[PDB]
Order: C-alpha cells, then structure tokens, then sequence
C-alpha cells in the first residue's frame, strides 16, 4: 500500500494500556499465582503469551473471570512478566533471573526465555 | 510520520 | 530503574491485537457508523482516541455492547481510522482526506489531525 | 534487547 506510519503509536498505545491496567479499568480476568492476585486484560495476556492465548480461546476457558496457575509458579516472577507485557522493560536481577525464566518458559514468552538463557550463560 |  | 527493554515488544502487542480482531476474538463492542458496523476492542479504542476513552469511562456507557457515532461521521474515515489504531499506518489519500481528518477530530485522535493538517497546507 |  502507500499508507504513512507514526513511529510512536505502538508504544502510545502499550502505555495507555498499562494506565487502564494500573487505575483497574476495563479489567476482565484475575491471575491467581498462589496467594497472590494479578488483575489483567485478556486481550494483553493473549498478545504476550502463547499459554493464555492458548487459554483464552478455549471455547469454555475464555468466559473465565478467574484463571489460576501452577503452584510451582513464583508471584514475583509473574509480576515481573505481567509488568514487561505492559511496559516492555524486563527488571531481570540475579536474584531473580531463575524464577523469570521459569515463569517465562510456562508463559511461553520466548523472547523472555532467550535473554534470561544469554544472561546465564555468561554469568557462568 | 514516516513512509514504512 | 534497571530494567532491560525489548524493542519490537510493542508492535508485536499491537500485530496480535489486530490479528484478534480479524478473527473476531474478544471484541465487546460494535462502533456504528451510519448503515455500517465496525467491531473492536474498547481497551483499543480508548488506548487510541480521547472520544472512546471518554465514553468508555463513563460508569453507564462503559457497559453497552453498541455505540452509535455522529451521522456526519463517514463509515471509510472511520475504517482508515479504525485500522490505524490496529496497526499504526494510516491509509491517507487525496479522495479520503478530508474525511479522514474530521473523522479523526471528532475522534480525538491528534497525531492524524496534525499530519492531515500538514498534508493539506502542502497542496494549497 | 537494550539498554533503555
Ligand atoms: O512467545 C510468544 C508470545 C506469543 C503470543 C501469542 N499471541 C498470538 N499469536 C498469534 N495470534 C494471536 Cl491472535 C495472538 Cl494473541 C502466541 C504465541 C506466543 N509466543
Ligand atoms: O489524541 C489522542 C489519543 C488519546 C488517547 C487517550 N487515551 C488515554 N489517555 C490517557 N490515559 C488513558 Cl488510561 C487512556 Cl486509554 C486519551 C486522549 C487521547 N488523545
Ligand atoms: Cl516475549
Ligand atoms: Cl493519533
């Protein structure tokens, strides 16, 4: 086509996503990660993982309001993961870099998985 | 603005 | 902070949002524009236009599944529109300007009434 | 990935 391109849109909008995120707006499903609850916006969940884009086109699954995870799961990682969907930024630390990769591996979040293999691997 |  | 970013995370969120709505997944609202319907994501619609960030605020309008607009408004302006908040590029043309750009005023949408402006004062 |  000959369409013209805004460079900043897909940004703009990924911040105005996380602004309703964060005042709860439009909110429609509640991750359970043990005792811990992450309110989110289906649409979001299934543009950044291949788990709950899996789940929410579940016939039955995408009318859930809540989805619960793995025991195994770790809150902070998924925190971690919920706020890169948002924001794009990746707080990987090394104190948390094993629970990231982990929660990121079940998420199906493979560009999350590769950065957190290459940081391992040249720590080691 | 930019042509993509 | 100290985070990491992964730069095509964005437009990525946004290529899967738009290919949610080719399929017709999880969208909760149909925009009527004169005889012709438009199905979309609210999230979107508000992340990208003041107009339906408005509306979609307000505590009765939040929940309607329809939202009829203005019977100025045209039906392909809107649709340039609609398709870039969903991918970022903007279908402007000679034969669709003027449309584009008074459907993006009343939309609220800023960005698209500063290049619309700028590409009309050019052919004066 | 970057340094942003
Ligand atoms: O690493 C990742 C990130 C990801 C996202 C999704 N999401 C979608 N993919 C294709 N079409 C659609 Cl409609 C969506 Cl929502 C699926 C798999 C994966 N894997
Ligand atoms: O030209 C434009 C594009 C636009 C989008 C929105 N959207 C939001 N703004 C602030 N916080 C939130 Cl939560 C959203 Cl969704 C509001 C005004 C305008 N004007
Ligand atoms: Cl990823
Ligand atoms: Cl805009």
């Amino acid at each position: 086509d000959s369409c013209i391109q805004f460079t900043r849109h897909a940004s703009d909008v990924l911040l105005n996503l996380n602004r309703l995120r964060s005042r709860d707006i439009l909110t429609d499903v509640v991750i359970v990660v043990s005792r811990e609850q992450f309110r989110a916006h289906k649409t979001v969940l299934m543009a950044c993982s291949g788990l709950f884009y899996s789940i929410f086109t579940d016939q039955l699954k995408c009318n859930l309001s809540v989805i619960n995870l793995d025991p195994e799961i770790n809150p902070e990682g998924f925190c971690i993961l919920l706020d890169f969907m948002y924001t794009s930024r990746l707080n990987l630390r090394e104190g948390n870099i094993m629970a990231v990769m982990a929660t990121a591996m079940y998420l199906q979040m493979e560009h999350v998985v590769d950065t957190c293999r290459k940081f391992i691997k040249a720590s080691e | 603005w930019v042509i993509p």
